[PDB]
């Protein structure tokens, strides 16, 4: 009785004549039942795909093919099971189930016996009982013949529990995967596609308008991922023609944009409402009981994740099939099944976001419940509720429903686009792309400009077009931006490429790529902004082209960048054109060009440009370029000539003895003005050093001097302090934070600083000074004519041996205002002596940094007391500490007493437990001027780290 | 004694809007600065700045970094006591493993807490009664281990397949499997609970050797380039040497070895003991066994920095602690609520998961 | 209108709904890509990227797609823009 069987479903699968046929797909499919490595043989295959792409018919005609034969032979059941047409809640059984499918019964006894081994399975749909699970417990079908509601034995035979050994084929959605892919066992993903992107294309072509805006909205439509990728299925493209043909025909009487899909929809439905009115009017009340609840309905689906819509559903919302029909005209909320009960499905399920999301705008018009009778999945209806605020489409609204339309849910959607740009430690890119993608979404000048007002800084990665386009559109209204950065690593790093996306030409003349004009207006917006004072081009590599558009675009009237930064960037093809751009805008005058290398032309043109009276670049920093001899000398004969630089950096590059000595011979010049010089990390010998202090000797324009990483003898120092003797020395910083200090220079030093004004800080880092030059350092400053100000000791070899002495001179000075002990073993005893001192506030330190210092919950009574009654105290650092809950709880009482004044707290807060989070918790709330930051360093009152940049 | 209050951590952005509109639809039918964490974007990285220094570094100074905190980001709900933990974040795979089962996460998904995983490995099904205890990950992240107590084997898993399916059995019949190492040369090794460690050809499935030792003394076992490090509860240390295939070196120690790693980059191996102690030991000149550290709880873990400049360690005492290698002195702590049993650390060293009872942890490295 | 394609289990559902899409003459992409599928699937594995090969065209044109995060779509680019850039020498 198995030939009639076949003949039978034959006849119910019998609706696509010119879609069936022996395609390479079917053939994967076949031969996707086979073992691909000899040892495994998989038994369960998921299909999936988006929603519009034709799996259901996929799976008929396997169906069909088996029924007929050339598809499957081995295979000698087949069962077809559709879960979306059937009521699930009710108690039944596998073996009603294939009666009901079977029209024979006495078949199944037989095939049970000993078919299991040979025995198909196709399920379509399962999608939409993603919800009727408790995820409670659920108690497995292990046999057949089992009164339970189906969605158990469908989870059973999901398991391999019910009916093992047994081949299934499952259709199934790309969003309803979250929740299966735990259940199977060792599945095989079989991923569908819809038509593909070039016949998209031509078949978006075709449609548009081509009253002199073809291109630009043509691209605009067909970059947008979100758009084109939906466009996969047939219907939903044909949506799309068929609301750009609507709008080419009706021209002047819509106003509605056509570049969105909220655009589209919104005059698809639009036009297809008012096609019922015989004239201009608004909607009856009926109807618009009927659209609301329909618009609530869908919303409600949304969120439960539902698209079934039984009949009971419908009495639910005072809804019907008649009204709807009779409103509408179009095909929305398609019937499907066969049965005496009833299921309503969306025609697509962008039409379900749609009515989702224009649920949010017409819930607060009138007291619509008292005619009702009651992240992935939520992407589609975030952006069409985005979309909805335009005007237009508010307009229409208006007229339709005879009240003004004011959604509540704007003010949340400002809010909350809002709440990205002020966060504490720089905005996430991701979340300012995403807010950038939504707002374009809305092509409102008013909603976009009143969301973006409390930015002042922005962080992008460009990787598509569409995000410069996005990025282009929206910054337009960032009115309050003054520093931006951008990461385009690998957009435009090829300088050609010349390609078309079709057979023939999109455009009789194009003679330009799409790129590279995005860029150019992108380029132009960012020159055209006027709070903007900062440009870095972060991690991007650059062709040649990219760069001389950028150079182009910037050097415009309107452009006021006064910082340029180039330090992780790829420009050096184009950097010929970055010269004609410093002697072409005269409000810049700061340019960061490390990691560049320059060859003799770059570095040549370079200083002829910085000669120009039309230049005003007064920073030039220059770490990692490697120059030569030749290099040296120009930059020497630059640094003589007529300049308008003050501050230089050479960081990270070698300096030979004959560089050295052409330096010296330009730095000695007294036409030579020049206030920092910054030297740190290159190759300065014993030898160099000498030559170059003696060099300086005669200077008296430097102020600022930054040494570090180098090498210096004892007659270096010498050197260095006879040159700080003589009066006319104008230097008022000092940075030795890694040159060999040690023994006798130490004491060089105090005589130095004993008696010697016009020098405020001195930076001694990493430097193996002891207690024994602290005890002269110590008296060096207890002396009232010691005009010190900042002293960093971060990394020397300090012990408690020196505290007492701190304390002396803590008590006792009254100029020093900053002191940083870094990584110093004071331990507790140390501490409590120091704070012994530090408790009287005999003086006006302000700066205290006590990090890396091996402190325990010992010291924590004399530190709450000392910091308790001592209001000029303004920064503590005391992160790198192990402190008990006791301890760390009398700090916080400390904190939150009323005679202290802080305001840099130097801590990580996520090491200690409850209590004392809660207690930190109280501290900021209590006086609300205090910051708890970790990042100690980063707090900058004085131009502390100006030779770091 | 002093419970942390666990909080619901990230409320990113995006889930901050979307409960924003599911409150209003409530809202609607009745009648009849925030602080938001950065995402990990796309599994791989933050997008954050990294703090500031007091001075600058040395020009050969540029890949030894230090971390400075740990951010947490993201909770995954196993639903039993976690055992081991393993990341490998070349595919951006998490693989979490207890006594019923292996389950197996995808880094790329944006949820404050996961509760679906990828997959769910098990193998209880098979047998009466079988626990695992133990799982590893290859190097390249195309092999997947694990070890249990009733096992006839220890499982070998493809992951660079089309499919997810066992491959292997390597079997080892009456023992429990309490250890695993992976080698270069494509092979296998296992150390069980009476002190046999047992080498298998991964290509063959053959047994290449056996090494005998006292009982619970392949607890722990470090592979190298041609020696093989154990230790366990009677507190020695030995070596062996596949050629010759007898031990080679025995050092005592104080306490019963809870814990062992090896430096990726100089010659250091590192001993956490019942006592709380850290010790240092050249596996090269062995001279002497040098202390850093003094805790009064156990250690259950320990694993170096991929640069070897720092190591992390857990324990019975409800901290993560972070200690700088050169000397040891410790650098941060970060509290959790039990007896912290397992830890994994990413090649790139951006992420560090932690399993404390049920649940696995997530944070991610501020350098 | 319809394309099938095995999806590898280890390749995240979020990655297969932003393509990179190229197009390339047709006598290179066959030359390039071969005809052996063990190569392409361990290339697929390196650079945690996939990658499929359309020549319905009439035209001389065939078309690249690649599904992955934005590096990896970069890194198999570059490289099946290198092989091409060889081959065609």
């Amino acid at each position: 009785d198995l030939q009639d069987y076949k003949a039978h479903v034959i006849a119910k699968f019998d609706t696509s004549v010119d879609l069936h046929y022996d395609s390479p797909e079917m053939k994967l499919l076949s031969d996707a039942f086979k073992p691909y490595q000899k040892t495994f043989q998989p038994h369960t295959i998921i299909l999936h795909g988006r929603p519009g792409v034709g799996k259901s018919a996929l799976a008929r005609s396997i169906v069909l093919g088996w029924a007929q034969g050339k598809l499957f032979q081995k295979m000698s059941f087949v069962i077809f099971f559709s879960v979306r047409e059937i009521k699930w809640t009710e108690k039944s059984s596998l073996a009603q189930l294939i009666a009901k499918e079977c029209p024979d019964s006495w078949d199944l006894v037989t095939k049970i016996m000993s078919q299991p081994e040979r025995l198909l399975f196709v399920i379509d749909g399962l999608d939409d009982m993603d919800s009727v699970l408790q995820h409670d417990d659920m108690t497995l079908s292990r046999d057949w013949k089992d009164e339970q509601p189906i969605y158990i034995l469908m989870y059973s035979l999901l398991r391999k529990a019910l009916l093992p050994q047994s081949f299934l084929i499952i259709t199934t959605r790309n969003t309803g995967l979250e929740k299966l892919k735990s259940m199977v066992v060792s599945p095989l993903y079989i991923l569908v596609e819809g038509l593909s992107a070039s016949r998209r294309s031509q078949l978006v072509l075709e449609n548009i308008s081509n009253e002199s805006d073809r291109i630009q909205v043509f691209h605009s439509l067909i970059e947008n991922h979100q758009l084109f990728d939906q466009c996969q299925a047939p219907s939903v493209c044909s949506l799309v023609c068929e609301a750009l043909q609507l709008q080419k025909k009706l021209g002047k009487r819509c106003t509605l944009p056509c570049q969105t899909l909220t655009g589209l929809y919104a005059t698809l439905v639009f036009h297809q409402l008012t096609l019922k009115r015989p004239s201009q009017s608004a909607l009856s009340q009926e109807e618009q009981i009927t659209l609301v609840g329909l618009c609530m309905m869908a919303a409600e689906g949304v969120w439960t994740m539902r698209s079934v819509f039984y009949d009971d559903d419908l009495k639910n919302y005072s809804l019907k099939e008649s009204e709807i029909l009779a409103l509408f005209h179009m095909n929305i909320l398609l019937q499907v099944g066969h049965n005496s009960e009833q299921c309503y499905v969306f025609s697509h399920l962008s039409l379900q976001d749609f009515f989702a999301a224009l649920y949010y705008v017409l819930e607060g018009l009138e007291e619509w419940n008292q005619h009702f009778c009651f992240d992935t999945r939520l992407l589609g209806m975030k952006r069409f509720l985005f979309g909805l605020m335009n005007k237009d489409i508010l307009k229409t609204l208006e007229v339709l429903f005879e009240y003004p339309v004011i959604p509540t849910v704007e003010q949340k959607l400002q809010h909350w686009v809002s709440l990205i740009a002020q966060q504490v430690n720089g905005t996430s890119p991701m979340d300012t792309l995403d807010a950038f993608y939504c707002l374009f979404e809305s092509q409102d000048e008013e909603f976009v400009g009143g969301a973006l007002k409390r930015f002042q800084e922005v962080w992008l990665l460009i990787n598509q077009k569409m995000d410069l386009k996005v990025s282009s559109y929206c910054l337009k209204h960032c009115q309050n931006l003054k520093a931006i950065r951008v990461d385009i690593r690998d957009l435009l790093s090829v300088d050609n490429t010349l390609e078309l996306c079709p057979v023939v030409t999109v455009q009789e003349t194009q003679c330009k790529p799409l790129l590279m004009e995005w860029w150019g207006n992108f380029c132009s917006v960012l020159g055209s902004l006027r709070n903007l004072k900062e440009l870095d081009l972060g991690d991007s590599i650059l062709s040649q082209r990219a760069m001389k558009i950028l150079c182009l675009e910037l050097r415009n009237q309107s452009c006021r960048i006064q910082k340029l930064t180039f330090k992780s960037a790829e420009v050096v093809s184009g950097l010929k054109h970055l010269w004609k751009l410093l002697f072409s805008n005269q409000n810049l005058k700061y340019l960061n060009l490390g990691n560049t290398p320059m060859k003799d032309d770059d570095m040549k043109l370079a200083c002829e440009a910085l000669k120009h009276p039309k230049c005003s670049v007064e920073t030039l920093r220059l770490d990692s370029c490697e120059l030569t001899i030749i290099g040296y000398e120009m930059i020497s004969t630059l640094l003589i000539s007529t300049t308008r630089l003050k501050c230089l950096s050479l960081a990270k590059n070698r300096v030979g003895v004959k560089s050295m000595i052409s330096l010296g011979n330009a730095l000695s010049s007294s036409m030579c003005l020049l206030q920092k010089l910054i030297l740190d990390n290159c190759g300065l010998t014993p030898a160099s050093c000498h030559l170059l202090v003696s060099a300086l000797f005669s200077n008296q324009n430097l102020t600022h001097l930054c040494l570090s990483n180098n090498s210096l003898g004892t007659e270096g120092v010498q050197q260095l302090c006879q040159f700080l003797r003589n009066p006319e020395c104008a230097l008022q910083r000092l940075i030795l934070n890694h040159c060999n200090i040690v023994d006798d220079a130490y004491g060089f030093l105090a005589m130095r600083l004993a008696n010697n004004t016009k020098l405020t800080h001195l930076s001694l880092t990493m430097n193996p000074v002891g207690d024994g030059a602290m005890k002269l350092l110590c008296e060096a400053l207890k002396e009232p004519t010691c005009y010190l100000q900042e002293l960093e000791l971060v990394d020397c070899q300090l012990t408690q041996n020196c505290c007492e002495d701190l304390a002396c001179m803590i008590t006792t000075t009254k100029h020093l205002k900053s002191l940083d002990l870094g990584n110093n073993a004071l331990g507790d005893k140390g501490v409590i002596t120091l704070c012994e001192g530090l408790k009287q506030s005999s003086s006006s330190l302000r700066r205290l940094g006590l990090g890396a210092c091996k402190l325990t919950s010992n010291c924590c009574e004399a530190l709450s007391l000392a910091i308790s009654c001592n209001p000029h105290l303004n920064s503590l650092n005391l992160v790198k500490n192990d402190f008990s809950t006791s301890g760390m709880l009398k700090l916080c009482s400390a904190f939150q007493c009323p005679v202290s004044n802080l305001g840099i707290i130097g801590l990580w807060k996520q090491e200690y437990y409850a209590r004392v989070r809660r207690q930190l918790e109280e501290v900021e709330f209590v006086k609300p001027h205090v910051v708890i930051d970790g990042d100690w360093y980063a707090s900058d009152e004085d131009d502390r780290n100006w030779w770091k940049n | 004694d002093p419970q942390p209050v666990w909080d619901a951590e990230p409320q990113f952005c995006q889930g901050f809007l979307i409960q924003g509109l599911w409150e209003l639809f409530m809202d609607s039918r009745q009648k009849n600065a925030d602080k938001f964490l950065k995402p990990l974007s796309w599994g791989s990285e933050v997008l954050e700045s990294s703090c500031n220094q007091p001075s600058t570094a040395l020009w050969q100074l540029e890949r030894f970094t230090v971390p400075q905190a740990l951010q947490k980001v993201r909770v995954l709900k196993h639903q039993e006591l976690l055992l081991v933990v393993a990341v490998s974040s070349f595919t951006r795979h998490v693989f979490t493993c207890s006594q019923s089962g292996i389950k197996v996460w995808n880094l790329v998904n944006q949820v404050a807490e996961d509760r679906d995983p990828e997959s769910h490995l098990k193998c209880s099904v098979q047998d009466n009664k079988v626990y695992l205890r133990t799982c590893l990950l290859s190097s390249n992240s195309r092999t997947l281990f694990a070890g249990g107590y009733n096992l006839p084997g220890v499982i070998v898993w493809d992951l660079a397949a089309p499919s997810l399916y066992e491959k292997c059995q390597l079997p080892c019949e009456g023992l429990s499997c309490q250890a695993l190492a992976n080698t270069k040369e494509n092979m296998a090794l296992a150390g069980f609970t009476d002190g046999t460690v047992r080498i298998w050809d991964l290509r063959t499935q053959e047994i290449v050797r056996n090494l005998k030792g006292p009982t619970n003394s392949a607890r722990n076992l470090v592979v190298k380039d041609d020696n093989i490090w154990t230790g366990g509860l009677d507190a020695c240390l030995r070596c062996w040497d596949l050629r010759m295939a007898k031990v080679s070196l025995e050092h005592l120690f104080q306490s019963q070895i809870m814990s062992l790693a090896h430096s990726p980059t100089e010659d250091w191996l590192l001993l956490g003991l019942a006592n709380g102690q850290h010790c240092l030991f050249n596996s090269r000149k062995r001279d002497q066994v040098l202390t850093v550290d003094t805790k009064d709880n156990t250690i259950l873990g320990l694993k170096f920095s991929p640069n070897g400049k720092w190591w992390a360690s857990v324990g019975m005492g409800n901290f993560i602690t972070v200690h700088s290698m050169p000397t040891g002195a410790k650098l941060f702590q970060v509290p959790e609520v039990g007896p912290v049993r397992c830890f994994d650390m990413t090649e790139n060293g951006r992420l560090i998961i932690t399993g404390s009872r049920d649940c696995a942890s997530v944070y991610h490295i501020k350098y | 209108s319809l394309r099938l394609r095995t999806r590898p289990w280890w390749f995240p559902i979020q990655e297969v709904s932003n393509p990179l899409v190229l197009y390339m003459e047709a006598w290179v992409a066959e030359r390039v890509i071969g005809t052996d599928q063990a190569e392409i699937s361990e290339i697929e594995w390196m650079c945690q990227a996939l990658l499929t090969v359309d020549s319905v065209n009439s035209g001389n044109l065939a078309e690249i797609t690649i599904f992955g995060q934005p590096s990896a779509q970069t890194r198999m680019k570059n490289i099946l823009l290198n092989m091409a850039a060889w081959h065609k020498e």
